[PDB]
C-alpha cells in the first residue's frame, strides 16, 4: 500500500537527513506557522501537468523561419532571441498565432499544487502564464488576489497576493501580455514598476521558498544581483529546493550558498531515475509538511523543549487557571479542574505522557541532557503550582487543594496602605501597587499609576505589564465615569456634602486621553509574537469576560436541579463540585494577577448564582432520605463545608437582599 | 484552606452468555426511582377484599469515560442480546446489575466533539421470573 | 471656543468647493476601510518646539565662516554647508552640534493625536524625532519602528512607523540620518530596502502628506517617480497645505498634474500669519468630524447611510435584530419588541429622521426616482424584519413569528419532492443540501456542497459562499462524529453495525476537510466582504450567536418573559429562515432548552405569589428536549 509505506519510509528519511538539512525544515515549518512563508513557484511544477515547455515553442518558432527544426538544445539566450527574431521579421499577429495553440489548453493540476498551498503560504509568487495556481486556489477554499499587470496593484481586493511576475492570458492570448522575447526582458522595470517593487518587497518581508527553478535560470540570477546589491545581512537568505536528476557537485552548493541561497536538495534524499520528478517534489513537499505536525518527534528532550515552548512565555502571570490551558497546546490536552489531563484526541507523539512519566521516575529525569534538566526543574514548579497532578487514567483520591496568596481577597488594609506608602522597586511592584490603590479608593492616583507603568515599559518586551496595565487602566476608568454618572442621580446630597472625589479637570483629561481606546482591537494590535505567545489572556478584553463559564454554569445549575429532584446520586465529580472548582480557579486567577475586572456586576453575579447553587445543594445533602437500596450508595462524601474563603466570599459579593431570602427559603 | 475529596468507581458491562467484557468506564449518577401511577391502573373499590401493593420500580445508571474491550470489538466489527454490570466502588461495595439495557442517543457538538459526551445509559430491565435487580456485597474496609 | 468652534466648522463645511467635498469623502473612507497612510514632515514636528533643519545650518555656517548668512538659505545651502563642514572641521564637531541641537524632550501637540484618530494603517515621516513613536505609544497603537536597513526584515507587527530619513535611535550620529548632499547623492544605494518599503506602501495605500512644503526635495523626488509610472495605475495623493498664503491657481494647476490633490489649508478658514496650529486643525478636525457624520443633513443623504449599510444584508431572508445594531455602528441599539433607541450617535440621527420619511407622503415625494426606489426597498425589508418605528412614537405593540422553514415543520415529503425536482437559482440548490442535510443524507449534502463552493467563486455572491464552506464543515463534523459512535455506542444500541458511509468517502472527506481551521475562514475573504457581512463573523466562531444566554443568567435570578421568548423565536427565525446545519447541534439544543426550562419555571414561579403555549412552543419542546427533560419539569 502506498499510504501504508510512504508514511515510515518519509520517517527514515527523515532520520537520514545531515541536520544542515533539518534546520532549514525548522525554519520553514516556523515560517509556515507564523504566516511568513511565500512561496515562488516556478516553470518547473507546471511541467507535471505535461504544460507545453517553452523549449517547445522556440522550437516552433525556428521552424518557420530556419526551415527545420534546430540541431541540438538551445541555449540560455537562444531562448530570447529566436522568438524575438520571429517577431522583428515575421510579424506580431503570427507571434501571438503560434502562442494560442501552444497555450489555449486545459490541464489538470498536479498534487504539487496541493502541497504548496497545504502550508498557508501568506503570497504566491509565481513567473507562469498558466492559470493552475489560480485553479487550485480557487478549488481548495483559499481566495487569492491575482496580480498580472501594473494596474492591478491598486485594486488588491484582498491581503494574500498571487504576485505573477511574468504577466498572464487573463486579457488574451497575446505577447503583450507577458514575459517573453528578449525586448520584453529589457523593458522590464520601465514596463513594470509597480510589480517588481511588490515582488522585491515581499522578498525582503517573508521568508522566500524556491519550487521548480532549475539552477542557472534567468531569473534566480536577477535575483542574486538584486541581493547581491543588499547591504550586509537585512536580507533573510531564500530556501532553494533543487529537484534535479543528478545530485549537486559540492563546488557549486559552496558557490551557490555565498550568494544568498540555501538549497535544499531532493536527489540526495532519495534514489530516483532521470524521469522520477514528482517523486523528487514530493519527498521534500511531503518532508515539510509532516514536520510542522510534530510526526517527527521521538527523543525526550524534543518533548521538554517542546512543552517548555508553550509554558515559559507563562511566567510573568503568577497563576494560570485550567480551562485556558487547553488553548496554549492547540486543543490538543483537555486540563480538567481537578488536575488530571486528557488526550483531545492528538497529532503526534503524546509529549504529555511522556512528560508524566518522566516527572514519575527520577532515574528517567536523570536521564535527559543538562539544560533540559534546568527546564524540567522549572515546568514541574509551574504544574505543581497550578494545580495539574497525572493523567486521567493514572488519578485517585484527589486532595484538591485551593490557595489566594493576596492581601486584596484578604482584607488587611492597613498592610495595603502600609505598601502603597513604601516607594517601589520593579514595575511589578508598581502593577500590584496600582490594583492595592484600586482596591482602597483614590483612583485618580490610580489611573495615574497605571499611565506610569506603561510609559515605563516602552522596550522591555513584557506585554503582561502592558498589555494588563492598559486593560485594568480601561477598568480603573469605566469604574471612574461610570461613578460620575452615579453620584449626580443618587449620590446629589445622600452625605449632604456631595462629595465627587474626582474634579472636573481630571474628568475632561481621561476623556481627552481614553478616547477611541477600542479595548476589543488591543489585542490585534499587539505585536505578532505577543498575539500568540500570550494568546489565553485575550479573553480579559472582551464580551467573553466569564462568558462560557456561565454558559457551562447554566448546564451545571439545571443538572444539579434535575438530580436534586429526580432523586439520583452522584460518583466521582458532580455538577456542584466542578462549580464550586471554576469559581475557585477564576477567583485566584483574577486577585493573584492584579486584575481590577473582579469588581464589577458580572463577577458579582457569577459568583453569587455559583454560591447559591452551593448552598443549595449542600442544605439538601444535609437532610437526604433513604432509599431501598440507595442508603448504602451515598455515604462518606460531605464535601461541602463553608470554609473561610466561602465566608469572605459569602460577604463581598453577596446582597443583603438575597441572604435576607436565602436565610428563610 | 479548602480542599475537595473525591472518589472513583469502575463499572464493568459485560454479556451474559459469555465473559466478554463489553467495556469498563466511570460511574456518575444512579437513580432509583420506586413510586406508583396515575389512578387508571387502580380506580374504584375493585379487589378491596385483597389490596395489592403496586410498587413501579426504575434503576438508571449513567457511566463517562468508557472505552470498548479491543477483542469484543474485533469480534463484533466482523459480523435481542442480554447483558449484565458489576460495580466495583469503594470498603467496597460489589453491587451486580443482571439483565441491563443500554439505551443511548446521539449528539453532535460543534467543537469537533467538546466534551465527545461519552456518557452511556442503562436501563435496569426486569423478567416476570427473574427478581435480583442489584447483588450488593461488602468487603474488608 | 466650545460652541464657536463647533458651529464654525459645520458652517465651514457647507462653503466648501467640490473638490474639497471629494477629497474628504475619499480620504474618510479610506480611513474606513483601513487603507490610510499618513506622511509626516517637518512641521508637525516644529508645532512641539522642535528645532528647524536652517537652525542647524547656520550654526555650521558660523563655525566654517563666521557670521550668519544675510538671507534665508537655498535648496542647494542646505545640503552644502554641512556638506563643507563635515569634509573640513570632521566628524565628531559634526555630530557634537547634532547632539547639542537634537538631544531635548518636546511634547506632543495634538496633530499628533489627530493623525492617531483616523486609524492609519501605517505611518511614513522623514524626521528624527521621537514624537510620533511616543504618541502612538501612550495611544495605545503598537507600531513597529523602522528606521534602519536591518529592520525591514525584523519586523514584529504589522503596522510599520516607516522613518526613511534615517533616526537618532541608535546614537546621535550622521551615520544614522539623511543630512548632507552625498547622504542623497547616495540614498538608493545605502538604503534599499526602506525605497521599495516606502514605494509599496504608496502605491497600495491612501496617501496624506500633512506636514509638507510644496516645494520640497522628498515631495519632487516623490513626483519624480510617479511620473514613470502608466496611465493611471494609482491612487493620487492627497497634500494637506497650511502655508499662510492662499495657494495661487497656476501653481495649483500646475501640481495637481503632477499627481497631487491639494487641499489647502488657508482657503477654508482665516487665520494670522503666524497661526499654524489652528490651520493644520481646521482640515484634521474636518476629516474627522466628516468620519463622525456629523455634517449629514438632507433627505437624499439618510437614504444612503441607510442603503449603504441595509443593500448588503438583502441576500439573507431575515436578519436578527439583536445584531442589527452591528450593521450600524453602536449607536441606535435595536430592541426584540421593535424599539428603536440612540446610544452612541454623537451626531446627525438618520434613523429618526428615516422614520419621519415613511410617515408621511409629501416628503417622501420631494426625495430623487434614485433614492426613492432605494427608500421603497428599505420600508418593505424593514417592515419584513420587524423593525417597526421609534421608541417615542409608540402605539400598538404586537409581537407575531411566521417562519416558513419547511423543516421546522416537519414536512418531510415536501422536502424529497423539492429535492427530486432540477433545481436553478444556486441560491436554491444551496436549500436541498440542507434539506438532504434534515434527511440524513449526508454524503449528497457534502456534495452538493462542494458543488456551490466551486461555482460560487466566480460569482460576486459571496454570502452563499461562505454559508456554504460553514455548513459543509458542520456537516463533516456531523459524519466524523457518527462515524466515531456507529464503530462504537452502535454496536450495542443496535447490533450489527451500520456503515453508511464508503470509506473512501470518508478518506476524501478527510483529506479535504484537513488542514483547513474555521477561525481563520472570515479572515480570509475579500475586504468587501469582511465589512458589508461582518455581522456573519459570529457563524464562523464556535460560540455562534451567544450573546444570547448571559441574559439568561441576568434574565434569570415588557418583562424578561417577553423578550426571553422573542429572542428565542428571532434565533429560530434567523438559523431556519436562511438554511443552517447548525440548528442539530448540541448548543443550541441546550440554548433552547434552558430558555424554555426557564420560561416554565417563571411561569410556575409567578403562579404562585398563567401562561399560555401555542404550535411553535410544543413544537421546540418536542423537538429540542428530551424525555428525561420533559419528566423533571413535570415533576419539579
Ligand atoms: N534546453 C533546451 O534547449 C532543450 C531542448 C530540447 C529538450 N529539452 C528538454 O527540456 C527539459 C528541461 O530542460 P529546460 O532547459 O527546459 O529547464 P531545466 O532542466 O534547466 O530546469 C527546469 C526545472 O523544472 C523541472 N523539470 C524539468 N523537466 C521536468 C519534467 N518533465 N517534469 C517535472 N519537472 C521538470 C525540474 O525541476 C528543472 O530543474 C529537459 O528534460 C529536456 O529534455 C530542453
Ligand atoms: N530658509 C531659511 O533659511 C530661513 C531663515 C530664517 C527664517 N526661516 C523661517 O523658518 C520657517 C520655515 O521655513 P521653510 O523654508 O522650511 O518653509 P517650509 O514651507 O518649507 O516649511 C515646511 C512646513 O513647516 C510647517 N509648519 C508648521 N508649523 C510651522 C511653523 N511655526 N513655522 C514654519 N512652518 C511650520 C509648515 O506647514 C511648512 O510648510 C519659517 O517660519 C521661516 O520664516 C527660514
Amino acid at each position: 500500500l502506498e499510504s501504508k509505506r510512504y508514511g515510515e519510509k518519509l520517517k527514515e528519511v527523515f532520520l537520514m537527513l545531515d541536520n544542515n538539512v533539518v534546520e532549514c525544515i525548522k525554519e520553514i515549518t516556523e515560517s509556515s506557522r507564523n504566516g511568513k512563508l511565500v512561496f515562488f513557484v516556478g516553470a518547473g511544477v507546471s511541467t507535471l501537468s505535461d504544460y507545453p515547455q517553452w523549449w517547445r515553442l522556440v522550437d516552433k518558432y525556428h521552424e518557420e523561419l530556419y526551415g527545420s527544426p534546430k540541431k541540438g538544445n538551445y541555449s540560455s539566450d537562444e531562448y530570447l532571441r529566436i522568438p524575438q527574431i520571429f517577431y522583428n521579421v515575421k510579424g506580431e499577429m503570427a507571434f501571438d498565432g503560434i502562442l494560442k495553440d501552444f497555450f489555449q489548453v486545459d490541464k489538470p493540476t498536479n498534487p504539487i499544487h496541493d502541497k504548496i498551498l497545504a502550508m498557508n503560504p501568506a503570497h504566491v509568487i509565481t513567473t507562469n502564464y498558466d492559470n493552475l495556481i489560480d485553479t487550485a486556489c480557487w478549488k481548495r477554499g483559499k481566495y487569492f488576489s491575482v496580480i498580472s499587470a501594473e494596474e492591478d496593484v491598486a485594486n488588491a481586493t484582498s491581503s494574500r497576493y498571487l504576485l505573477k511576475v511574468a504577466g498572464d492570458f487573463r486579457k488574451g492570448f497575446k505577447g503583450e501580455n507577458v514575459v517573453l522575447k528578449e525586448d520584453d526582458y529589457l523593458n522590464y522595470d520601465q514596463n513594470y514598476p509597480l510589480i517588481s517593487n511588490l515582488m522585491k518587497t515581499i522578498i525582503a518581508t517573508h521568508t522566500i521558498v524556491f519550487i521548480g527553478y532549475g539552477l542557472g535560470d534567468y531569473n534566480i540570477n536577477m535575483l542574486l544581483n538584486w541581493v547581491r546589491k543588499l547591504q550586509k545581512d537585512s536580507f533573510h537568505k531564500p530556501f532553494f529546493i533543487r529537484t534535479d536528476p543528478s545530485p549537486i557537485e559540492n563546488e557549486t552548493l559552496i558557490y551557490y550558498e555565498n550568494k544568498g541561497l540555501r538549497i535544499i536538495d531532493a536527489a540526495s534524499l532519495i534514489d530516483s531515475n532521470e524521469y522520477d520528478y514528482l517523486e523528487r517534489y514530493s519527498a521534500v513537499m511531503d518532508l515539510l509538511i509532516e514536520s510542522q505536525e510534530n510526526k517527527f518527534i521521538t527523543k525526550d528532550d524534543e518533548v521538554i523543549d517542546y512543552i517548555y515552548g508553550k509554558i515559559s512565555p507563562l511566567f510573568a502571570l503568577q497563576y494560570i487557571r485550567k480551562i485556558d490551558l487547553k488553548h496554549v497546546f492547540e486543543y490538543d490536552y483537555h486540563f480538567e479542574v481537578n488536575g488530571t489531563v486528557v488526550r483531545h484526541k492528538n497529532k503526534g507523539f503524546g509529549y504529555m505522557e511522556r512528560f508524566f512519566e518522566l516527572k514519575e521516575s527520577c532515574d528517567e529525569r536523570s536521564k535527559l541532557s543538562k539544560k533540559q534538566y534546568e527546564r524540567f526543574n522549572a515546568l514541574f514548579n509551574f504544574f505543581e503550582k497550578n494545580g495539574v497532578i497525572c493523567m486521567a487514567k493514572d488519578a485517585g483520591t484527589l486532595n484538591t487543594s485551593i490557595e489566594i496568596n493576596s492581601l486584596a481577597y484578604h482584607g488587611k488594609y492597613d498592610v495595603m496602605k502600609k505598601f502603597i506608602e513604601e516607594q517601589s522597586v520593579s514595575i511589578e511592584d508598581d502593577y500590584k501597587k496600582a490594583f492595592f490603590l484600586a482596591c482602597l479608593g483614590r483612583w485618580e492616583e490610580s489611573y495615574d499609576l497605571y499611565s506610569n507603568i506603561i510609559l515605563n515599559s516602552i522596550d522591555e518586551s513584557n506585554g503582561c505589564v502592558y498589555y494588563l496595565s492598559q486593560i485594568n487602566r480601561y477598568r480603573i476608568y469605566q469604574s471612574i465615569t461610570q461613578a460620575v454618572t452615579q453620584f449626580n442621580g443618587l449620590g446629589l446630597l445622600t452625605f449632604g456634602r456631595h462629595y465627587k472625589p474626582f474634579t472636573d479637570e481630571f474628568l475632561a483629561r481621561i476623556e481627552r486621553e481614553m478616547t477611541n481606546f477600542n479595548i476589543d482591537d488591543l489585542f490585534n494590535g499587539m505585536p505578532f509574537e505577543f498575539q500568540k505567545k500570550y494568546k489565553i489572556l485575550e479573553f480579559l478584553s472582551d464580551n467573553q469576560f466569564l462568558y462560557d463559564d456561565t454558559v457551562k454554569l447554566f448546564e451545571l445549575t439545571n443538572k444539579v436541579r434535575s438530580e436534586m429532584s429526580e432523586g439520583s446520586y452522584s460518583f466521582g465529580m458532580s455538577s456542584d463540585i466542578v462549580v464550586l472548582l471554576r469559581l475557585y480557579d477564576n477567583l485566584r486567577f483574577l486577585y493573584e494577577n492584579c486584575l481590577w475586572s473582579v469588581s464589577f456586576h458580572e463577577f458579582h453575579q457569577y459568583i453569587r448564582n455559583s454560591m447559591s447553587l452551593l448552598i443549595e445543594k449542600a442544605e439538601y445533602e444535609r437532610t437526604r432520605d433513604i432509599d431501598e437500596l440507595g442508603f448504602s450508595f451515598f455515604g462518606k462524601k460531605s464535601g461541602f463545608f463553608m470554609e473561610y474563603y466561602d465566608f469572605v466570599n459569602i460577604s463581598r459579593h453577596f446582597k443583603i437582599d438575597d441572604i435576607k431570602n436565602l436565610e428563610r427559603s | 484552606m479548602k480542599t475537595v475529596i473525591q472518589d472513583t468507581a469502575d463499572v464493568y458491562f459485560k454479556r451474559k452468555s459469555d465473559g466478554k467484557l463489553v467495556f469498563t468506564a466511570e460511574a456518575q449518577t444512579a437513580s432509583f426511582s420506586q413510586a406508583i401511577s396515575e389512578e387508571k391502573l387502580r380506580g374504584g373499590i375493585g379487589n378491596k377484599p385483597l389490596y395489592i401493593l403496586k410498587s413501579e420500580k426504575e434503576i438508571n445508571l449513567t457511566v463517562k469515560n468508557a472505552f470498548f474491550d479491543l477483542e469484543w470489538l474485533a469480534m463484533t466489527q466482523g459480523e435481542s442480546e442480554r447483558y449484565e454490570v458489576e460495580y466495583r466502588t469503594i470498603s467496597d461495595i460489589y453491587i451486580q446489575f443482571p439483565n441491563v439495557s443500554p439505551s443511548g442517543e446521539f449528539e453532535m457538538s460543534l467543537e469537533n466533539g467538546n466534551a465527545l459526551a461519552p456518557e452511556i445509559k442503562f436501563e435496569a430491565l426486569a423478567d416476570t421470573d427473574t427478581d435480583e435487580m442489584a447483588v450488593v456485597i461488602e468487603a474488608s474496609r
